[PDB]
């Protein structure tokens, strides 16, 4: 895992003693041969993972995630380029180092084999993702939605911390490895009630789950884009892994302490989708869509059967890669408007026709269209909660409509109808953006064809 | 016939021989605890490092 992590960590001098008009090159440049580089993750075994050292392996589960996050950060370069075009050069070397940094604590933290490591690292990211949306965040909530975010998690995952010096000195190791060797099972008491929920509540709040997700629809409005992209593609899903990790060792108290949460997401998933159909603003609607897919997520995840598994995982991979591609398309509405309000801006398929063509695939690519892979993770969900109980398909039913009654909406108001007589300056659609859109989709339609790659470490 | 002590006589210190024996335990003290044993033996390196969480060294 150093052939991925020392090229990360000499990006610093890379983007430091560039010239101040080719910082932008030579960074997308060099992060795309890491993305190219990343590919060699793929050697898989039926029976084993790829154990590189002590310190790192990576199986099926964190290959994914690992692809994702280095082939996100040139996007985020390329995305994060105009709206600091005049910004002074150190602030725009600062911006990006703390992108770098983002990336080198994400793809450490997606292969560590002990969990303090995880712990660690998955803390560390906190920083520069706080350190971006309070800096170049624009209105004045960005502070607020900062501390918002910092201390949910944070509050949420100290006991974690507790709980893992505890399996540390009980177990005697925080190896996965070993603990997936010396796993022994929790009786029932109060003590491991606790344990389970210590364990679990950090996870709870980053997943995010309903009634812990108030955080999101700030931070995910008030931070610049590529704050958006790494908070709607990355975190959320290390949440679901750590929690994927974790999970292993709760047995079998698991099968009724699971019971109160999985509720908490099998109506959450409907409340905020009903949100989504009377949103003024399409940067909330789209973290609130992201709520109720995480949160259905969640239920895959608590319902531990294989298929829920495998689901979770090509559900997390192309939420990614969607709500990416929506953030990507709502901040260049947003550059050309300058408001964020969704009303204000109508017609814009007569203006900007292959923008629109990007907003029909990326809308239909989120309420789960055959036989893409967000169709895929929701099918195999729903089965497993099929399996799991019968009524729980009404909650899956109605939820597939109202996603549809959201994703058309946005469809609608954003780009059908009369469009506005004052507005007048939509420029028509650069090479950047047509660029950055079909990076983002493309991969998730070429994902479609090959999905077995994706489907997590138990395919 | 008897002779003055001269400065510095009396306070001398002098010998005794007598029969009585010395007493071995005028204290009368009982038997001390035993101490803990020693460390010996050549020094070697710590196994596996520190072993303090993910610390290789």
């Amino acid at each position: 895992m150093l052939k991925y992590i020392i090229p990360t960590m000499m990006l610093m001098p890379l983007t430091w003693l560039s010239k101040n008009s080719m910082i932008w090159i030579n960074t997308t440049l060099h992060s795309l041969l890491i993305s190219l580089t990343s590919l060699l993750l793929l050697n898989q075994f039926g029976d084993n993972s790829l154990n590189f050292s002590l310190t790192f392996f990576s199986d099926s589960l964190s290959t994914p995630l690992l692809i994702l996050t280095m082939w996100l950060l040139p996007l985020m370069l390329m995305a994060s380029q105009h709206h600091l075009s005049k910004e002074n050069l150190a602030r725009k070397k600062l911006f990006i180092s703390m992108l770098i940094l983002l990336q080198l604590f994400l793809i450490m933290t997606f292969t560590a084999t002990e969990l303090i490591f995880f712990y660690i690292m998955f803390e560390a990211t906190l920083v520069p993702t706080l350190i971006i949306i309070t800096r170049w965040g624009n209105q004045t909530e960005r502070l607020n939605a900062g501390l918002y975010f910092l201390f949910y998690t944070l509050a949420g995952s100290l006991p974690l911390l507790v709980a893992l010096i505890y399996i540390q000195n009980t177990m005697g190791s925080l190896n996965f490895l070993i603990l997936q060797y010396w796993v022994q099972p929790m009786p029932n008491s109060w003590s491991n009630t606790f344990m389970w929920l210590a364990c679990m509540m950090a996870f709870m709040v980053k997943m995010p789950l309903y009634g812990l997700h108030l955080w999101l629809p700030k931070a995910h409005v008030e931070a610049p884009i590529a704050g958006s992209m790494v908070l709607a593609a990355i975190l959320l899903k290390l949440g679901g892994y750590g929690m994927m990790r974790i999970t292993l060792l709760l047995n079998p108290i698991t099968d009724f302490m699971a019971y109160p949460f999985i509720m908490l997401s099998l109506w959450g998933m409907i409340m905020t989708s009903s949100i989504c159909l009377r949103q003024t603003d399409l940067k909330s609607l789209i973290a609130y869509s992201s709520v109720s897919h995480m949160a259905l997520v969640i239920v895959a995840i608590l319902i531990q059967t294989p298929w829920s598994y495998m689901g979770a995982t090509a559900l997390m991979i192309a939420h990614g890669l969607t709500s990416s591609m929506l953030f990507c398309l709502a901040n260049s509405n947003y550059e050309r408007v300058h408001s964020r309000t969704m009303i204000l801006a109508r017609g814009l398929q007569t203006l900007l026709p292959l923008m629109a063509a990007w907003w029909l695939l990326a809308s239909l690519t989120n309420l789960a269209l055959p036989p893409s892979i967000n169709l895929i993770g929701e099918l195999f969900v729903v089965m497993s909660t099929f399996s799991w109980s019968n009524i729980t398909i009404i909650l899956m039913g109605l939820n597939m409509v109202i996603t549809a009654l959201y994703s058309l909406y946005m469809l609608i108001t954003t780009q059908r109808g009369k469009h506005t007589h004052h507005i007048n300056n939509i420029l028509p659609s650069f090479t950047r953006e047509n660029a950055l859109m079909s990076l983002h989709m493309l991969p998730l339609l070429l994902l479609s064809l090959n999905p077995k790659i994706i489907l997590g470490p138990l395919y | 016939g008897w002779v003055r002590p001269d400065l510095g006589e009396l306070s001398k210190v002098t010998k005794v021989k007598t029969d009585r024996p010395l007493p071995e335990n005028p204290y009368h003290s009982r038997a001390r605890p035993e101490p803990n044993p020693e460390v010996e033996g050549d020094l070697k390196p710590a196994r596996h490092g520190s072993r303090l969480f993910f610390w290789t060294m």
